[PDB]
RNA sequence: CCGACUUUGUGAAAUGAAUUUUACUUAUUCCGUGGGUCGGAAGCGGGGCAUGCCCCUCCUUUUGGCUCCAAGGCCCGGUCUUACCGGGCCGAUCC
RNA sequence: ACAGUCGACUC
RNA sequence: ACGGCCUGCCAACCCUGGAAACGGUUCAGCCGGAGGUAGGGUCCAGUGGCCGGAAGAGCACACGUCGCGCGGUGUCCGGUGCGCCCCCGGCGGCCCAUGAAAAUCCGGAGGACCGAGUACCGUUCACGCCCGGUCGUACUCAUAACCGCAUCAGGUCUCCAA
RNA sequence: UCCUAAGGGAAGGGGUAACCCCGGCAGAUAGCGCGAUCACGCGCAUCCCCGAAAGGGAAUCGGGUUAAGAUUUCCCGAGCC
């Protein structure tokens, strides 16, 4: 030997190869677009957001994150978000401010879904 | 009664050692081949004040004998050491104040400090500020030596026990009156929670064997036996005598 | 050429750093290795009683190899070959209905079976492994073979016995009968083995083994006796 | 605190018909390392006033520097076969 | 060592 | 804010040079043949000056238009201090007390191993492209949103301060 | 959020009738890491996690704005990691 300390040797391990899958059925997507985008909040304070700042205010599933919000806002409504802000409103649900890239018009989307 | 302060100190609750700013264990080097059978050259880098200990500590930066790195060891400064000094460790270290030699290499009469006791336990006697052990005599038929400790006792130690030649620095420190409860307090914060210390005679019986009474007095012999159960062994333990020490008994 | 040069490093006690040499003496082993080393060391230091010290006295290599040649000649039956012997008698039972087998002769093994053979005195040669753990399984076969007058040897390697029979250990073997074509070869080995153990038991039943102190302790011994003498 | 039994083995003498003393290392107990040099025998010098055959030594004292991942030497073995790769050892005393 | 300008404060 | 340039405090550092008839300097110290006074340089702080940011912003006035209009002018110049707040620099003092650790970052020692020049190996440089997730965020912070059975003279840690 | 301090919980081990109790006791230590895979070599020290919205700390400023939000979260501009 060289050193006065015996460190444990290197052995080799195999990856798990089950003879039966533990979970057969393929797991469905449960935070899908329709759960993740519940309904656009339509207060007058948000109606002002629709026309001043080119933003749509949605109420989103509480376990949402900004990446999923932008992805769903794209698949639904066939737009994109240049930036999303989120906050969990004190009553309990999460509220998301989805600002559209100024290619798309928030008025146009608000009348394609019926808000204003 | 209730459990008495002499008994409460063994719990560790608040009586642990206040060691947040202490610089680490102050001890010799791990005895190895080179320092069994030759000398190793190390250089002092700083004399650092160790909190809670009167003796300064000397950072000594050896070169590692068999790996490529420095070894910041940390000694108890012997009065005389200075930064930039070369201290040499081993058996063929020249008898110079600061070098550490086995006692097989300290001529009789020489003063030493930080004496090991089992060869390689890295220094146990003559360590506090300004104390030293004199190598009285040697016996080469058993490979042992004798030293006069600070206490006035005389201990046979293995002849291969190392020792730092000189005396520990910081000597004469306990000569200065502290003059202030403030000085006493700032002394004991950095050692341990053992001050202020209340007379037992001014306690109630439930917490001290001396307690209570319409006058303050002990009421029974203040000398207690060696075997007295914990909580009774307070006072003067197993005393051979008392009163002011006169004559031969004061030796 | 001219630049090629010698640079001696001075591997002193304060010289340059020593190289990658051997430190095998000092390596801090796992606790398993550590304990299995002080195991044999402590068996060396302690005084083995004669019943256990009749071991450590094994067959010598030459006679062991001569014996194991015959043992290999008489190996027990393979799993591969034991299906064929039961497969091909099917027809001899189905059509002829008559058995033409003669006795197949091979070595016997297994502690219970060999003690059965020995205690009926049907055992014509016994071969005991020296290193059976727990030792008590064979502390007594030497004495048993000795007081029933059966030739025995304490060979070395229970695994090497196991190979003979195709098991991982064997711990004991014995021969009851050999082919007529090798009686003389057999009886040349029996007399030697008898001479080694069934002639020396009655004086190695008294000798305590062990006590062979350490290397440094023996160096102390030779240092001390000289300064005494 | 103390005695006996127990873990608790090995062998030696002295007193008595068991007692205090001792020596061993392996149980045990304490200590130390990143289990880093142990034990023995060599060899390099130096003391020689029986050339003994024994002792004292292990190529660092030096000025707050640096020191690692070996140069080197021989022997294998492949390679262009008319130009280049893999190793055995010594350096680093042997058991 | 004189001349020009300035100066908020203290005694 | 941020980017560039300039300055360069009090300390520290470099070069020439050689000091007694001792000098230099502080409110105080202190410094000097281990190299002062002197001449000349470097670096460091900056919450310092100028420019970009930037007048288009903000304020202030002045008008005149019905309807987050629009138009115009200014957004200057010095001097002060035992002055108060925040910070920084560097001295001096006190200690039987010497007054935290680590993440993260930077720097250095050594130099194994590496490549072209009709072209290939790097480049901690400049500019360029993309992305930046989860949770808190309102309000009181008290002679009424906190605790004391209260919308209780009680108690409860701070920052700003004419 | 990240880091550690006082200090806390813990794998192996030791105790405990069991709940629970001990963390330096040193055990092939919990984590292996680094160049490398077109693989392998080298090192393994004192070796897990938690612990501060007053300690350490990647980076932001000005002007607007709402009935109630933002000083720097929104808006315009200019940046930075
Ligand atoms: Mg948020
Ligand atoms: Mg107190
Ligand atoms: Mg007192
Ligand atoms: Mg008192
Ligand atoms: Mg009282
Ligand atoms: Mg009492
Ligand atoms: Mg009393
Ligand atoms: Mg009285
Ligand atoms: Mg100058
Ligand atoms: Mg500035
Ligand atoms: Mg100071
Ligand atoms: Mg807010
Ligand atoms: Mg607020
Ligand atoms: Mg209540
Ligand atoms: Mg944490
Ligand atoms: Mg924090
Ligand atoms: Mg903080």
């Amino acid at each position: 030997r060289t050193s006065v300390t015996f460190h444990r040797p290197k052995t080799l391990s195999k990856a798990r190869d089950p003879k039966y899958p533990r979970i057969s059925t393929p797991g469905r997507n449960k935070l899908d677009q329709y759960q993740i985008l519940k309904y656009p909040l339509t207060t007058e304070s948000a109606m002002k957001k629709i026309e001043d700042n080119n933003t749509l205010v949605f109420i989103v599933d509480l376990k949402a994150d900004k990446k999923k919000i932008k992805a769903a806002v794209k698949k639904m409504y066939d737009i994109q978000a240049k930036k999303v802000n989120t906050l969990i409103r004190p009553d309990g649900k999460k509220k998301a401010y989805v600002k559209l890239t100024p290619d798309y018009d928030a008025l146009d989307v608000a009348n394609k879904i019926g808000i204003i | 009664g209730r459990v008495i302060r002499a008994q409460r100190k063994g719990a560790g609750s608040v009586f642990k050692s206040h060691t947040h700013h202490r610089k680490g264990p102050a001890r010799f080097r791990s005895l190895d081949f080179g320092e069994r059978n030759g000398y190793l050259k190390g250089v002092v880098t700083d004399v650092i004040h160790d909190p809670g200990r009167g003796a300064p500590l000397a950072k000594v930066t050896f070169r590692h004998p068999f790996r490529y790195k420095h070894q910041k060891e940390l000694f108890v400064a012997a009065e005389g050491m200075y930064t930039g000094q070369f201290v040499y460790c081993g058996r063929r270290a020249t008898l110079s104040v600061g070098n550490v030699l086995p006692l097989r290499s300290v001529p009789e009469g020489g003063v030493i400090c930080n004496v090991e006791h089992h060869v390689g336990d890295r220094g146990v006697f003559a360590r506090a500020s300004g104390d030293y052990a004199i190598v009285i005599s040697h016996n080469p038929d058993n490979g042992t030596s004798r030293i006069k400790l600070p206490s006035g006792a005389k201990k046979i130690v293995p002849s291969s026990c190392r020792a730092m030649i000189g005396q520990v620095a910081g000597g004469g420190r306990t000569e200065k009156p502290m003059l202030k409860a403030g000085n006493a307090y700032h002394k004991y914060r950095v050692k341990r929670n053992s001050w202020p210390k209340v007379r037992g005679v001014a306690m109630n019986p439930v917490e001290h064997p001396h307690g209570g009474g319409n006058h303050q007095h002990i009421g029974h012999a203040s000398t207690v036996r060696r075997d007295a159960p914990p909580g009774q062994k307070v006072g003067l333990i197993a005393a051979r005598r008392t009163g002011r020490l006169r004559g031969q008994a004061a030796a | 050429n001219p630049l090629f040069e010698k640079r001696p490093k001075q591997f002193g006690i304060g010289g340059a750093l020593p190289p990658k040499k051997d430190l095998h003496r000092f390596v801090k082993w796992p606790k398993v290795v550590r304990i299995q080393r002080q195991r044999r060391i402590l068996k060396q230091r302690l005084k083995v009683p004669p019943a256990l010290h009749q071991f450590t006295r094994t067959l010598d290599k030459n006679l062991a190899t001569n014996l194991f040649k015959m043992l290999l000649k008489y190996r027990p039956e393979d799993k591969a070959a034991k299906k064929e012997r039961l497969l091909k008698r099917a027809q001899a039972e189905a059509e002829g209905k008559t058995v033409e087998a003669k006795k197949p002769i091979v070595v016997k093994y297994g502690l219970n079976h060999v003690t059965y053979l020995i205690e009926q005195s049907k055992a014509q040669l016994v071969v005991i492994a020296h290193d059976v753990d727990p030792i008590e399984l064979v502390v007594w076969l030497p004495a048993l073979c000795r007081k029933m007058e059966v030739p025995y040897c304490i060979v070395k390697g229970k695994s090497r016995l196991g190979s003979i029979v195709h098991k991982k250990t064997a711990s004991v073997l014995c021969l009851t009968t050999v082919k007529n074509e090798d009686k003389l070869e057999f009886s040349k080995i029996l007399e030697a083995i008898k001479a080694n153990f069934n002639d020396k038991f009655d004086e190695v039943r008294k000798k305590w083994g062990g006590g062979v102190m350490g290397s440094k302790s023996q160096a102390k011994t030779k240092a001390r006796e000289r300064l005494i003498a």
